[PDB]
């Protein structure tokens, strides 16, 4: 979650950070994925039968 | 004279095979032939 | 590992067409594979036909393809024309043949024939 | 390396493949399958902003007649058009050696012929109502299309960001 | 190439079971394989040696 890593729990620093645009979902959207992948690698490789 | 030209493309050409109940084409000579395919294995080792 | 360590079945893979064999060679910063491939020259039409129906038997090639000429009748590999006489070595039995779509008539020669006349 | 056709003769052993075969009554090629899954698969906003979008190099009609000399070849000249030149065999004769391949007698074949025929066309109009009654059975590709529109929403929505400074519009400033 | 233009011997690959043939089909950004596979369907027992 981005906004506690680049701001640590604060008030101004999210809201200067709201300025910077939708970059937190395209992380988050990215790691989401990664980890669906995952779950699916582990699904066909073992899932055989 | 020559220039230049544009057009449409042509997959090749046309053919048919005549296709029935009981008709079998079966070769009676061959060939032997070379081919070359190239494959790239690795790169420049550098470092910065 | 495939085409030069052995002779793979994978089509397209090693050349284009039946492989035989490959040659490595090295190149800067790459290899080139020289592959060995078979290729059939020029056909010939031929009438066929599924199987044939000698005594009320059908017979089936063990190997190949029933090639008939306009006259007579040969079995063949399917890769060289190569004419054999029909044989009850090269064929086996299955059947009547009234469920064979496709039979025809033809005699099938047996080899054991003339050397029992002979004895 | 040639495009194909198809013989006017559908005597394919009873084999019906009516289903996959270019329909002629149609203005394009395309195959009933083909349409139904065309059938069951804003753009002026980013161009507005320099996101040009290319046409494709071949066109639709091409790989379908693509499509439809590949099938002509494998159900007129079996396999033996890959290696080289194409030789007619009878469709009979192909199934009975691609049986052969995998173990079982050919004879097999010319005992079962009809059932054979019959289970292959069920099977396809089987396959035929699976593809017409759900929508998701086409998901690897959606997902692909929707995955990249989505990226360029964002791009276009980064261009209303301010970035610390006192407008996003740059007339303004 | 190994399922249209041949019979692939490699299991699983080409459909599920002994593999037979496979029809191509065009679409949108993509392609669609349609395999004839061959399945045994009736088991009986017996005593071998
Ligand atoms: C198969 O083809 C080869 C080559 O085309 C034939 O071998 C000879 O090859 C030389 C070299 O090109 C030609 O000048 C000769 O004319 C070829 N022989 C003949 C009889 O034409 C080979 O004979 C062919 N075999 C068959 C059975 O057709
Ligand atoms: C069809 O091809 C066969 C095989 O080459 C030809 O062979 C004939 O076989 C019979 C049976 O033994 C012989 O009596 C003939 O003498 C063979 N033909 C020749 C030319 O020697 C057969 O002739 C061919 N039929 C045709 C061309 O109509
Ligand atoms: C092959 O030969 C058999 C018998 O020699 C033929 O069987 C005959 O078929 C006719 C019909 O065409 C029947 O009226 C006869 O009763 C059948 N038996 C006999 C002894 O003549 C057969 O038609 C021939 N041709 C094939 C199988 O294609
Ligand atoms: C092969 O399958 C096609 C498709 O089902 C059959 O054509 C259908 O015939 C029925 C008969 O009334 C019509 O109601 C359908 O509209 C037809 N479908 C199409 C797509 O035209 C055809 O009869 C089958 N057999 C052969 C030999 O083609
Ligand atoms: C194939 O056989 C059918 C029925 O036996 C016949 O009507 C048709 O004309 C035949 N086709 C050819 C090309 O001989
Ligand atoms: C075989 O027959 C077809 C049609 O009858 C003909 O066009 C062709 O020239 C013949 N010879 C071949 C394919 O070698
Ligand atoms: C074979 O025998 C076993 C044990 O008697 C049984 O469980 C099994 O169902 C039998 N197989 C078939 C196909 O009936």
């Amino acid at each position: 979650d981005c906004t506690m890593y680049i701001c640590g729990d604060s008030t101004e620093c999210s809201n200067l950070l709201l300025q910077y645009g939708s970059f937190c979902t395209q992380l988050n959207r990215a790691l989401t994925g990664i980890a669906v992948e995952q779950d699916k690698n582990t699904q066909e490789v073992f899932a055989q039968v | 004279s020559q220039s230049i030209i544009a057009y449409t493309m042509s997959l090749g050409a046309e053919n048919s095979v005549a296709y029935s109940n009981n008709s079998i084409a079966i070769p009676t000579n061959f060939t032997i032939s070379v081919t070359t395919e190239i494959l790239p294995v690795s790169m420049t080792k550098t470092s910065v | 590992s495939e085409c030069v360590l052995g002779q793979s079945k994978r089509v397209d893979f090693c050349g284009k067409g039946y492989h035989l064999m490959s040659f490595p060679q090295s190149a800067p910063h790459g290899v080139v594979f020289l592959h060995v491939t078979y290729v059939p020259a020029q056909e010939k039409n031929f009438t066929t036909a599924p199987a044939i129906c000698h005594d009320g038997k059908a017979h089936f090639p063990r190997e190949g393809v029933f090639v008939s000429n306009g006259t007579h009748w040969f079995v063949t590999q399917r890769n060289f024309y190569e004419p054999q006489i029909i044989t009850t070595d090269n064929t086996f039995v299955s059947g009547n043949c009234d469920v064979v779509i496709g039979i025809v008539n033809n005699t099938v020669y047996d080899p054991l024939q003339p050397e029992l006349d002979s004895f | 390396k040639q495009i194909y056709k198809t013989p006017p003769i559908k005597d394919f052993g009873g084999f019906n493949f009516s289903q996959i075969l270019p329909d002629p009554s149609k203005p394009s090629k395309r195959s009933f399958i083909e349409d139904l899954l065309f059938n069951k698969v804003l753009i002026c906003a980013q161009k507005f902003n320099g996101l040009t979008v290319l046409p494709p190099l071949l066109t639709d009609e091409m790989i379908a007649q693509y499509t439809s000399a590949l099938l002509a070849g494998t159900i007129t000249s079996g396999w033996t058009f890959g290696a080289g030149a194409a030789l007619q065999i009878p469709f009979a004769m192909q199934m009975a050696y691609r049986f052969n391949g995998i173990g079982v007698t050919q004879n097999v074949l010319y005992e079962n012929q009809k059932l054979i025929a019959n289970q292959f066309n069920s099977a396809i109009g089987k396959i035929q109502d699976s593809l017409s009654s759900t929508a998701s059975a086409l998901g690897k590709l959606q997902n692909v299309v929707n995955q990249n529109a989505q990226a360029l929403n964002t791009l276009v929505k980064q261009l209303s960001s301010n970035f610390g400074a006192i407008s996003s519009v740059l007339n303004d400033i």
